[PDB]
């Protein structure tokens, strides 16, 4: 077949862009077959599907007693399109460089015979999370939640610090975040991101992009990408789990439920005892009430209009943890 | 340079002279008086070599010698595989017998007066100076003087555009003038200038926007307020305008108070073409007789902290620097000279005559700094005169890997050893006396100080581009070269086989690959004697198991090394009948399916590295069978009754690292847990546990031991959550360095302490990015008495620790 | 191409002094055919409103013309769009009304919302106060400047309840 010319290409382009990215000095990926990861998917759609988006459909399967997390890429969604295809390429290089966290879903190989390299990552146990929590057929407790945003935080302080050249990957939502047996947060597909080079901490995106209601509108009106482009939209995706309502809230009527507007209101209206995820409210609430006011106010505190009001991901991530102190 | 390939050439006749296998041979007799007349011309060949300087009549036939010195080694080392009739090369032994000696003769009077270097094994690291940061006082004593002046201007020209620029970061940030003092702008003016962020930067820390506007307001808007207060300005990269602009900028600010502009350029129209406050253009590459000569000295004696306990030779060092008159590197490069003899007067005064009749003709400004350096490079020994000038094979600044020049050192043959000794031992042995000697500077370390990388210089780059122009030796445009070196789309015009050709090299700027058709791959092959070959930051379109098959016709291999190469799904079939091939290293290679048997059927290789390599059939069986193996990474231990196991490395003795990952229960069996106590100069180990889901590996590999003997441990997935229940001082006593890359685990067990009269007396530790630890500080003082440093850089719940964010950014904590 | 775009004349380079006051008939011309464009007819809901998108004819007459989840913003690429869009996606006539405000600023104005603090930011502080632009020498007497000014602030709300129609905002006007 021409399997072979898919993989002598395809790992050209990846092992340039691997050794542009990282010097050649990878993480120990290993290769599956085609026969491995068809009779993974069993064919590519079951019940084995979990999660949609725009270019990818992260499956589960399984491999030879060991199940696993597979993500394939649309073959017709991207292929006409050059900087998708210079997009897709960093997303996997991305990937493989970031391994190197117990917070980030480890890479573990993929197969090149293919229109896209289709890659295998860390068997987590649980489903991807969806807009509220979990997808099996079940809700999940609180200490969890503030677990999922702690690991959150430095997974993006990570992203955002770990390097003499910074990335910026635009959008955190509750779709992404992955989880295990053992109840961690493993964040994925760090796969809309930009490398802005050294020194200079701004620089003009020519595509304002990603996930309608996380885009931060001074970003969006000034098409130039910051700091703090991140350490906006996570306050949307803790501000989602910490009260289970969707983004593009609907009420039986046009869905015109800005997020932000109907929290920031109650704020002075409600005071703060109708936030809190009402299914939520058989929690004990001793003192986490007071927690959850902390992150609340965090939140909003996080994204406000007037950016040097914000903190870093590194405060937001440092007092996150330190909200830890009920104990 | 002669003098390598006659030492090379002496120490392998003296190896292969002890076969004893062909006695009836009058080559066999004509060894020992080639070996002789050879140690008789080592008595002056260091002198025809400095003597070649300046005198043609040298040069036009001891080039001539030197080839009959290579030929003569290619067809000793054709006759060591020889399974036959070698009875064709005695008349030719005697042809060049003939051809040596009306060289021999000339030479009566040209002087008329042990390839073991011995400086080379105490490395001292003379980069004190290196990192230019002596200037910090005299530069805010500069600041200190603006209202003794009129209107203070800094130009810092002469070197410029080239990054000097972090020489006043510090001024930026100090301590004195950040109290009383208002505040400093800055601007980032490079060769564009835009009209736009010339003038308007220096106000646009207060609120200036970029609005269409001329000069003349913004010019009376920014420098007004400033009667008697001290400020600060800043400018980059002047040329014509922005001088003849600037003149009414800097007189259109005040003045009575000084007022100092700190100009940073490679130009030079500001500190001398209107010459105002520039009185202070003494640039530190200049240096006072007692600014220069102390790190002179610190530099060249080293070993009592840069002191002249024999005065007497204070005078010719004096004499020395104010020859040179204080130009760095010049200082750095006979300081590096200077490290080994130290012994007598008189040849340090020899040496300064062959310093002064350099220089007695050579009369500018930039031929002293390329001529003070040669007679540094002639005066090495010899062996290593010719290693030093193969980076040379490199473009301008790229930041070149350790593993690339020294395997391909050792597999050329430039080191050598008798007695023990065997590979790593000698080839860094040889490369820290390079470095000993100030050709070659580090780059980057790790947290043990292990070298990785390393650079040189554009002003020495030159010099040895020139000594290989005038050797034969590299730049392929004109074909007769020594060997080769490929970087990206550089022989596009296919630079065909010429015979001489001792090997080739891949080179790279940290960051491209060279991309290379299928043609070339051919013609590597269409030669013969190609000893060194790696292709390693490279894809090709075609597979190598396809392209690479033409390989068991050349035999005279030592070193192939295919790292980082995208189309090597398997290891070529031909290597069967093919038996030096001394290293082999596929680093980081992801796609090599199996590893072919019969490359355990020879028994002569010395380095294997498969690491970091998932996917793989994971050795074939009878790896044990071979002796000289030491340093062998990337073991990967195989199953129940198939491939290699690890009872079967106890056959072994000769190793210093290896690496091995463990993944299955299958891997390790629980009757070979004990196969490496007793192992002897094995001297650093590597374990990493990636994919590991069976729980009872972490419960079954815990009796490993090592042995107590060891200086580098790295374990550095390692699923378990305890300690292995082995690392204690109670099991070894005399490891230095340790390092835990990202693990899941949780805490340790109270033996891996174990201080009740026991410590670990290691030096360096490392604990990278791993999230479920949780230890105090003081532990690890109270248990570990000796720490030069710790680094840690990616790990929660540790705020005991003395770095400032031990979750997010590595201190490294150096000890004082 | 009649005379290129509204930016083409308000935002070039030079000087280019324009107009007295009717750059604001102007302005109830493009409203007055608005109108009927996206109201009086079925439903029609412009989409595209830009000073890009605002044309000159030769009598200096502002004819409109020409003109499912995307991850890539194209709709209101700078501060047109609203802040009720940032969130619901949902096109409405208070979107088109806060564009007709934020464009209103800029003819009023003479300055867009780059950085180099946006139009809304400088301009809803700036508020008797009107000495922002200085383009023109006679900028003040049309004395209709500061009713104009409230008719944009009550253009520009946050809130989408107390929405000007753009029916009624136009006899305000004159």
């Amino acid at each position: 077949d021409k399997a072979k010319r898919w993989f002598l290409d395809n790992g050209s382009i990846f092992l340039r862009e691997l050794v542009a990215d990282c010097n050649g000095k990878s993480i120990p990926i290993r290769s599956f077959s085609p026969e491995q990861i068809l009779k993974a998917t069993n064919n590519f759609d079951s019940s084995c599907f979990v999660s949609q988006d725009v270019y990818y459909k992260w499956y589960r399967g399984e491999i030879e007693d060991r199940s696993y997390m597979i993500k394939r890429f649309s073959e017709d969604e991207i292929t006409g399109k050059r900087h998708r295809v210079k997009e897709v390429y960093n997303d996997i290089v991305l990937s493989a460089r970031m391994s190197n966290h117990s917070n980030f879903l480890q890479l573990l190989g993929c197969c090149l015979e293919f229109p896209f390299p289709v890659l295998v990552f860390e068997f987590a146990e649980h489903g991807a999370m969806n807009q509220r929590g979990g997808v099996i057929v079940n809700l999940l407790p609180w200490s969890v939640r503030l677990k999922i945003g702690k690991e959150i935080a430095n997974a993006v302080t990570y992203l955002h610090t770990a390097f003499p050249k910074i990335i910026i990957h635009r959008d955190v939502k509750p779709m992404h975040v992955f989880l295990d047996k053992n109840w961690t947060a493993k964040l994925s597909d760090l796969s809309f991101s930009i490398s802005l080079p050294e020194g200079k901490s701004r620089i003009e995106a020519e595509w304002v992009l990603g996930t309608f209601g996380y885009i931060d509108p001074l970003y969006h009106k000034t098409c130039f990408v910051t700091e703090y482009t991140d350490v906006y939209s996570f306050g949307i995706c803790l501000l989602v789990i910490i009260t289970g309502k969707p983004a593009i809230m609907t009420i039986s009527d046009g869905d015109l439920q800005g997020i932000l507007s109907l929290v920031r209101e109650l704020c002075e209206n409600g005071k703060l005892d109708e936030v809190i995820d009402p299914r939520l409210m058989k929690d004990i609430t001793s003192g986490q009430r007071l927690q959850v006011e902390a992150c609340v106010v965090l939140a909003l505190r996080c994204c406000k209009e007037r950016d040097e009001d914000r903190p870093k991901m590194i405060q937001v991530a440092k007092e996150l943890k330190q909200i830890e102190a009920s104990l | 340079m002669v003098d390598a390939v006659v030492t090379v050439f002496l120490e392998k006749t003296l190896n292969i002279l002890e076969e004893k296998g062909r006695t009836v041979s009058d080559y066999r007799k004509q060894l020992e008086d080639l070996q002789s007349e050879l140690k008789y011309m080592q008595s002056f060949l260091k002198d025809a070599e400095r003597q070649k300087r300046t005198n043609e009549t040298l040069r036009t036939l001891v080039a001539d010698l030197r080839e009959l010195v290579y030929e003569a080694e290619d067809i000793l080392v054709d006759c060591q595989l020889a399974d036959g009739d070698d009875g064709n090369e005695q008349r030719s032994s005697n042809a060049w017998l003939s051809r040596l000696h009306p060289a021999r003769v000339p030479l009566q009077y040209k002087k008329s007066k042990n390839g073991t270097d011995r400086w080379s094994s105490p490395v001292y690291d003379h980069t004190q100076v290196v990192g230019l940061e002596g200037d910090k006082r005299k530069i805010k004593e500069w600041l200190f003087r603006s209202n003794d002046s009129q209107l203070l201007i800094m130009a810092f020209v002469g070197m410029g555009g080239l990054g000097k620029t972090t020489i006043a970061q510090e001024v930026f940030n100090d301590k004195e003038i950040e109290h009383r003092f208002e505040r400093r702008i800055w601007v980032s003016v490079s060769q564009t200038f835009t009209e736009e962020q010339i003038m308007r930067s220096i106000l646009r820390n207060l609120g200036d926007a970029s609005v269409g506007d001329d000069i003349g307001t913004l010019l009376r808007k920014i420098q007004q307020y400033l009667l008697g207060k001290r400020y600060l300005i800043v400018m980059d990269d002047v040329w014509d305008k922005n001088l003849s602009w600037w003149d009414k900028i800097y007189q259109g600010l005040p003045r009575g108070q000084g007022g100092s502009v700190i100009v940073t350029t490679r130009s030079e129209s500001v500190a001398k073409r209107v010459q105002a406050r520039d009185d202070k253009t003494h640039r530190p590459e200049l240096l006072s007789p007692d600014n220069s000569w102390l790190l002179f000295c610190n530099v060249a004696f080293a070993a009592n902290d840069g002191t002249c306990e024999r005065p007497e030779l204070e005078d010719v060092g004096k004499e020395i620097v104010t020859k040179c008159k204080g130009l760095p590197l010049t200082i750095k490069a006979v300081g590096g000279l200077l490290l080994c003899k130290d012994h007598v007067y008189h040849e340090w005064r020899r040496i300064a005559e062959h310093f002064q009749d350099e220089l007695r003709g050579n009369t500018s400004e930039t031929d002293n700094v390329m001529s003070s350096l040669q007679l540094s490079y002639d005066e090495l020994p010899s062996h290593l005169k010719s290693c030093i000038l193969t980076l040379s094979l490199y473009p301008e600044d790229c930041v070149i890997p350790k593993q690339q020049l020294v395997h391909g050192w050792i597999g050329e043959g430039f080191v050598m050893w008798r007695n023990g000794r065997s590979a790593t031992e000698s080839g860094e042995d040889c490369f820290s006396g390079l470095t000993n000697r100030c050709l070659i500077e580090v780059v980057d370390k790790t947290y043990s100080g292990t070298i990785i990388t390393c650079k040189i210089h554009d002003m020495v780059r030159d010099l040895v581009i020139d000594i290989a122009k005038k050797d034969s030796f590299s730049n392929p445009e004109g074909l007769n070269c020594r060997h080769l070196g490929i970087s990206g789309n550089f022989d596009e015009k296919q630079i065909k086989v010429n015979h001489k050709l001792r090997g080739v090299v891949s080179t790279t700027k940290t960051g491209e690959v060279n991309k290379l058709n299928s043609d070339l791959a051919k013609k590597f092959t269409d030669c013969k004697y190609l000893r060194v070959l790696d292709i390693s930051k490279s894809i090709f379109d075609a597979p190598l198991s396809e392209i690479l098959d033409e390989i068991a016709s050349l035999q005279h291999l030592a070193c192939l090394s295919l790292s980082n190469t995208h189309p090597l799904i398997q290891f070529p079939r031909s290597m069967e009948d093919l038996h030096n091939l001394q290293i082999l290293d596929a680093s980081y290679c992801q796609n090599l399916k199996q590893l072919q048997p019969c490359i355990v059927l020879f028994k002569k290789l010395l380095v294997l590295d498969m690491t970091n390599c998932g996917s793989l059939e994971c050795f074939p069986k009878g790896i044990g069978s071979l002796v000289k193996l030491e340093v062998l990474l990337g073991f990967k231990p195989a199953r129940s009754n198939n491939g290699c196991k690890l009872s079967e490395v106890k056959n072994l003795t000769n190793l210093r690292k290896l690496g091995l990952s463990l993944t299955r229960g299958d891997q390790i069996e629980e009757e070979e847990l004990d196969s490496l106590i007793n192992l002897s100069k094995l001297m650093s180990i590597s374990i990493n546990c990636y994919d590991s889901y069976g729980d009872d590996l972490i419960t079954k590999i815990d009796a490993l031991t090592p042995p107590h003997q060891l200086h580098e441990l790295s374990l550095q997935f390692y699923p378990g959550k305890s300690s292995p229940s082995w690392l204690s001082p109670h099991k070894l006593p005399m490891l230095r360095y340790m390092s835990i890359c990202s693990g899941n685990l949780v805490k340790m067990q109270e033996p891996f302490w174990g201080n009740e009269n026991t410590h670990w007396r290691i030096e360096g530790l490392m604990l990278s990015s791993l999230s479920d630890l949780d230890m105090d500080w003081e532990v690890l003082q109270q248990s570990m008495p000796y720490l030069r440093t710790v680094t840690a850089n990616w790990c929660p719940e540790l705020e005991s620790f003395a770095i400032e964010d031990v979750g997010f950014r590595g201190g490294v904590w150096m000890k004082t | 191409m009649p005379k290129g775009s509204l930016e083409n004349h308000l935002f070039r380079r030079g000087a280019q002094p324009l107009t007295w006051a009717i750059r604001m008939k102007v302005a109830v011309g493009a409203a007055k055919g608005l109108t009927f464009l996206h109201e009086a007819k079925s439903q029609v809901i412009y989409r595209d409103f830009k000073a890009a998108n605002i044309l000159l004819d030769a009598d200096f007459n502002a004819k409109l013309s020409d003109f499912t989840h995307v991850s890539t913003k194209v709709i209101g690429t700078h501060g047109y769009a609203a802040p009720e869009y940032v969130a619901t996606g949902r096109l409405t006539a208070k979107s088109d009304v806060y564009s007709f405000g934020v464009v209103l600023l800029e003819l009023i104005s003479g300055r867009r919302a780059m950085d180099n603090y946006s139009l809304v930011d400088w301009a809803t502080p700036y508020l008797l106060f009107r000495i922002m632009d200085t383009k023109l020498g006679g900028q003040y007497p049309q004395k209709g400047a500061f009713t104009a000014a409230n008719l944009a602030l009550q253009c520009l709300n946050p809130d989408a309840k107390l929405r000007p129609k753009m029916s009624e905002v136009l006899v305000t006007l004159e």
